[PDB]
């Protein structure tokens, strides 16, 4: 079952846990939902910190699970909702075989060094490609008005 | 269409019009032959009517021609039946095309064998006697087959081509160049330049080392030009038939081992001892006659070995107790076998009309001696089965009176009323399960009935469209058998209604038959037959395809279903790749799905209520979705209400959605400025997307510019006219309606860069009020998808869009084959395949109902009709998992009670340590977790005094419903794998 | 016996086409069904292949079930419809 295996992925994740990630939590009465606290390791992201939220489809390991940011940003490579577009959670490219552990280092190396793969939206695409300063602008402004503080 | 063409005007015999040859032409009724013509002079007895759908008990001592006729030109009003009243003759066989002896006599046989063979008519002789089942197959000496296996021709996009003497082309990575072999023949249906090559006569191909593949001299065509498409062009076989009279001295079996081969050598020796005995005693053996059965084995003892395979040595002597196991139960005539083989007989009668599929090789010899009891248990005698006037006399003479009232006293319960659905009925009911008060049967469907449907089924009418299903198949059911008590559900079975199919409606039953068009139900329903431990029939059939299997508890192996394709049944979809470079047909189909589903189906309600209250395009991808959607038509400053079909409306959704958005698409990124990784690395990744314009020599184009038009007015509600007439006069008159309006049509108005705000306070408010406007119109309803009504012009549209498209950003075409596999205009199951797995289910329900039974006795099917593959294994046996001391199978479980005091966490586990040997380190109810050794102490030692029942309330929310006697939870230990899954724990509430 | 030697044997598309593999009767069953899925692009789950009319197992070796050079071996496909 999904369930089981979901929820021993992420007792062996807690059991040792990455640096960039803190007080991941779920709920117990729906365990295919999570929370959790992600660490940038890359300035200027790296300032502060953001609560992601990953959903587990009921077939899982057979279905890529859905990866939504709790709080705004804006990203290229981030859906205005929060989804993300991973190249491994992608249908094309996805393995049941593979463990959230890969999933949440390729998340980890992507947000730590943004990739411009495809242009979810064009008008970000655009602006980025004009005048990069502004989105950094705005990236950093979204991270202080909306992300969360740097816990120890 | 042109396959079932010949179909349409073909002409067809069936004699000996017994339970074998109602199914046979009721399977030809049902395919659409144009004229069937039955023919059988005897009247109806008992025992033919446990075979027999077409004969009730008012048709007895009639002529079974006669009295299947009405029924038959009932099944379907296209199809010409009639009866031939006298008796066979040769210039009569000049006007059919097939002839079909099913159980005919052997010197009838061989006379209208011999007769169709010097006239060049095809022949089958079907014959069923007992538990075996013969068919024969002579469609004569000079047979060519237009397609030899069941296949699409294969298609390939070629990216390069050289204009050489050799001609050694490159194409598009694929599994084409594995699929290509050397030898085929290929035709160029498709290509841009080489207009010697397009649509050239068929030619060779050779293929080398790393795909080179070697067509041939081209030098003398054009230079190339753009890659285009290859198509396979199957090579028609022609294949020799021997006559009938030395076809059965040379018996060429098809079979898949020598074992198989020399089994069926056995059964046909064991046929022609039947015939001579019957031809030389004038009777068939008696119902498990001991004389008669020794009478038949030294019949087969002084019958000469050499009458088969002269030239092939004896490979063993032939089989005393096979013999005479086949003349003991000869003397009846079986539902599920009828089934089978007319199923099988229909099937090689399309292929001799159609002269599609490999025809069968002769001779084929099916199986089913399984069903009998077990050799140490007790056998029928001919007391048992002696007739005694029962509609089932056939079936009592095969198995007793005492089966036969054994599957009287049984409740069933049957999913899905559909064709394969429809079809376990129709064997329910020959056969009598559940019929009498003691038992009963249930239907269990969701869909009504609807004009695509019926065009194929059995049991359905004209006059059938918008009732329930299930309520339709019990009222047929009912129809077929009076004594049956089917009880109609409309309720699906699924994990949303537990509660209705709960423990007391399960334990009614003692059996399950699945008959569903998916992978997710069948494991649902499987699931369920393993938790209340029933006997489970399952079967489902694609093209020719077709399988049937049976799961019994504690026997056979649990369903294991295609998790993969269950989660690929309905799952959602990463456009961003689609988006930006399709790469296959399901790509471009699921854009078209989308797109329609987003502008007109969820536009609908967003635009008009989510919008007035909730975010917009502050926060929202509106600033391109308005875009993309408004100028559509045009601004007008109102939505229009007129006639749709004009020249200006029409062209325009083809010019912004393919010409004028590829063209900004190309402007904004050109094949050398693809930014793959920031500055280009090789710009234009293996594909090239390319504007077209419309050119009205192009057919195409000019279809879809109609459909689109079309599809308008139907959604719009607005009257279109024929515009294919000489209206395409006019619209290729004029190609350039406005050239001056190039400006206004490709974005917005005036911007091209928009920068900030440079389109001005006062645009805003244009928009909101043009919004406004706009919200005013016709109520546009989100209607349910038509999956049938392929007259609405939605199908027509979305195929030309995506046969557009791909080509546009480099993709072959898609074929219609492809385009069949999506819900609208899936193709329905053949009549073949579906009653031949029905008889197989049938075949499987003789031996669950017969009590215990070995797993050897059990026997999964899987066949493809077009090649003539059929396979009867036994299961593999449940997979016996270990831990430690414990070892289980999947149908084990962990029952624990509850106790008079509801025994706490802790209680139950210090109950599976003490008990089981094995420490929990994760329990968790479902999709809640209740216990985890890995948890603080405090939040254990909180949780550990609760008792179980009460901790599910406290975390689920519910609790226990009437009827939850039993509690269903998954548990893990310490020290176990990660892959390894325990039993399921029952927690007796 | 050793049987190093690779042989080479048939498996049969369901669509009317086949294709030759190179393989050990050391060699799994699932390892000849994770390169007829590769070859064919249908995952391993969705299908069992069968040779001389009898299913093969995943854990039990080719050698078992008596394959011999230039054998063929059909694919079955689990099915939907109904
Ligand atoms: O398409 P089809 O004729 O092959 O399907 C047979 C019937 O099965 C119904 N169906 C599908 N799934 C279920 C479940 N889970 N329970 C009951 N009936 C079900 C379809 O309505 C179809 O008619």
């Amino acid at each position: 079952m999904a369930s089981m295996r979901v929820v021993k992925e992420l007792e062996d994740l807690q059991k040792k846990p990455p640096p960039y990630l803190r007080n991941l939590s779920s709920d117990d009465a729906n365990v295919l939902v999570w929370h959790a606290l992600l660490l940038p390791d890359q300035p200027p992201y790296h300032l502060k910190a953001f609560n992601l939220r990953i959903s587990f489809p009921p077939e899982y390991p057979f279905k890529p699970p859905m990866i939504k940011f709790t709080t705004k940003i804006y990203h290229p490579n981030v859906d205005e909702n929060g989804q993300i577009c991973l190249p491994i959670i992608s249908s094309e490219n996805w393995k049941p075989s593979t463990k959230t552990s890969q999933v949440l280092e390729a998340l980890n190396v992507l947000v730590n060094r943004p990739n411009i793969r495809e242009p979810k939206r064009m008008d970000l695409a655009d602006l980025l490609t004009q005048n990069p300063e502004l989105f950094r602008k705005n990236a950093e402004e979204f991270t202080l008005r909306f992300g969360v503080d740097r816990p120890s | 269409s042109p396959a079932m063409q010949r179909i349409q005007g073909a002409r067809v015999l069936v004699s000996g019009l017994q339970g074998l040859g109602a199914e046979v032409a009721k399977n030809l009724v049902l395919m659409g032959v144009g004229s069937l013509t039955l023919h059988d002079p005897h009247p109806t007895c008992w025992s033919d009517l446990a075979a027999q759908f077409l004969l009730s008990e008012q048709d007895l001592e009639r002529s079974r021609a006669e009295a299947s006729q009405e029924l038959l030109a009932q099944l379907n009003r296209a199809v010409q039946v009639v009866v031939h009243t006298g008796d066979i003759t040769e210039d009569l066989l000049l006007d059919f095309q097939v002839v079909v002896l099913t159980a005919a006599k052997l010197e009838e046989q061989l006379k209208v064998g011999t007769l169709c063979h010097k006239h060049g008519v095809c022949f089958l002789a079907a014959d069923t006697r007992g538990l075996v089942g013969q068919l024969f197959c002579d469609f004569g000496e000079d047979f060519t087959v237009q397609d030899p296996t069941e296949a699409e021709p294969l298609t390939a996009a070629i990216q390069h081509i050289s204009q050489g003497s050799p001609g050694i082309l490159t194409l598009r990575k694929g599994a084409n160049t594995h699929y290509f072999r050397d030898g085929d023949l290929v035709t160029f249906s498709g290509i841009e330049g080489m207009v010697e090559l397009n649509d050239c006569d068929p030619r060779s191909i050779h293929v080398r080392e790393d795909g080179s593949l070697e067509i041939g001299d081209t030098t003398t065509f054009s230079r190339y030009l753009r890659g285009g498409a290859i198509t396979e062009v199957k090579r028609p076989k022609t294949v020799r038939h021997k006559s009938l009279d030395t076809a059965l001295l040379q018996p060429h079996v098809v079979a898949q081992s020598s074992q198989e081969v020399h089994h069926a050598h056995c059964l046909h020796q064991a046929f022609c001892a039947l015939h001579k005995f019957q031809h030389l005693h004038g009777r068939p053996p008696q119902p498990w006659d001991p004389v008669d059965a020794e009478t038949v084995v030294g019949l087969a003892r002084d019958l000469e070995p050499l009458k088969r395979t002269e030239e092939e040595p004896l490979e063993e002597p032939l089989d005393e107790a096979l013999v005479r196991t086949v003349a003991l139960s000869s003397a009846g005539v079986l539902s599920p076998m009828v089934a089978m083989l007319g199923a099988v007989a229909a099937q090689e009668v399309l292929k001799a009309i159609s002269r599609k599929f490999m025809p069968l090789d002769q001779w084929l010899y099916f199986d089913a001696l399984d069903c009998l009891p077990e050799d140490g248990e007790l056998l029928p005698s001919p007391e048992d089965c002696a007739l005694r006037g029962s509609r089932y006399d056939g079936q009592i003479a095969v198995f007793g009176a005492g089966f036969q009232e054994k599957l009287r006293r049984q409740h069933y319960l049957l999913v899905g009323a559909g064709a394969i659905g429809c079809e376990l009925l129709k064997v329910f009911a020959l056969v009598g399960l559940g019929a009498g008060n003691s038992g009963g049967l249930t239907v269990v469907d969701m869909d009504h009935i609807e004009r695509s449907n019926l065009s194929r089924q059995f049991l359905f009418r004209s006059q059938d469209v918008g009732r329930p299903k299930a309520e339709v198949a019990a009222a047929a059911a009912r129809g077929l058998n009076p004594d049956l008590q089917v009880i109609p559900l409309t309720y699906p079975l699924d994990p949303t209604t537990e509660h209705i199919y709960g423990d007391n409606f399960f334990s009614r039953v003692d059996g399950v038959a699945a008959a569903l068009d998916s992978f997710q139900a069948r494991r649902y329903v499987a699931a369920r037959c393993t938790h209340y431990l029933k006997p489970l029939l399952e079967a489902g059939t694609s093209g020719t395809w077709g399988s049937a299997t049976v799961f019994m508890p504690h026997v056979t192996e649990a369903y294991r279903a295609p998790a993969s394709a269950a989660a690929s049944e309905d799952a959602p979809y990463p456009v961003c790749t689609v988006r930006y470079f399709p790469s296959t047909a399901e790509h471009t189909l699921q854009w078209a799905r989308h797109e329609f589903e987003e502008l007109f189906r969820l536009s609908a309600e967003t635009i008009n209520h989510h919008q007035q209250a909730h975010t917009s395009l502050a926060d929202m991808d509106e600033p391109q979705t308005l875009t993309l959607l408004k100028p559509v038509l045009g601004v007008l400053r109102v939505r229009p209400q007129n006639w749709q079909d004009c020249v200006a409306w029409a062209l325009g959704h083809w010019k912004l959605c393919f010409h004028y958005g590829i063209k900004q698409l190309l402007r904004h990124f050109p094949p050398n400025k693809v930014l793959e990784d920031g500055t280009p690395f090789w710009s234009g990744p293996k594909q090239c997307p390319q504007p077209l314009e419309f050119d009205t020599n192009q057919d195409t184009h000019l279809l879809y510019v109609l459909a689109a038009a079309n599809l308008y007015a139907q959604m719009h509600g607005l009257p279109g006219s024929q515009d294919w007439t000489a209206l395409r006069e006019l619209l290729k008159l004029l190609p350039q309606p406005d050239p001056q309006q190039m400006a206004p049509i490709f974005a917005s108005n005036l911007e091209l860069a928009s920068a900030s705000a440079e389109f001005g306070p006062e645009q805003q408010k244009e928009l909101n009020k043009a919004l406004e406007v706009w919200s005013v119109g016709p109520p546009l309803k989100p209607l349910m998808f038509e999956k049938d009504d392929d007259s609405n012009f939605h199908v027509d549209f979305v195929v030309a869009a995506a046969s557009l498209r791909c080509q546009n950003y480099g993709i072959p075409p898609v074929n219609r084959a492809q385009s069949k596999r999506i819900v609208g205009q899936i193709i329905p199951a053949i009549a073949t395949t579906t009653a031949a797995v029905a008889g197989l289910l049938g075949l499987e329900l003789y031996k669950v109902v017969s009590g215990p039974r070995p797993r050897s006795a059990f026997r999964h099917s899987y066949l493809h009709l077009a090649e003539n593959y059929l396979i009867r294994y036994m299961p593999f046996a449940p997979a016996i998992q270990t831990f430690h001391h414990l070892k289980w199978t999947s149908w084990d479980r962990l029952k624990v009670p509850a106790g008079q005091p509801e025994r706490t966490l802790e209680s139950l586990l210090a109950h599976l340590q003490e008990q089981h040997g094995l420490r929990v380190r994760i329990l968790l109810h479902g999709s809640a977790l209740l216990y985890a050794a890995g948890w603080s102490p405090e939040k254990q030692a909180q949780h550990l005094p609760l008792r179980v029942t009460e901790l599910v309330q406290q975390l689920t929310g519910q609790a226990p419903a009437p009827g939850q006697r039993v509690l269903v939870l998954e548990l893990s230990c310490e020290g176990d794998d990660e892959d390894t899954a325990f039993p399921p724990l029952h927690y007796e509430l | 016996d050793k049987s190093d030697e690779p042989l080479s044997i048939l498996v049969r598309n369901n669509k009317g086409r086949s294709s030759t593999y190179e393989v050990r009767l050391t060699q799994t069953v699932a390892h000849l069904k994770q390169q007829v899925s590769g070859l064919e692009g249908v995952q391993d789950d969705l299908f069992w292949l069968t040779f001389e009319g009898k299913p093969l197992e995943d854990q039990l070796p080719l050698g078992e079930y008596g394959l011999k050079p230039l054998s063929t071996v059909f694919m079955n496909l689990r099915l939907r419809g109904g």
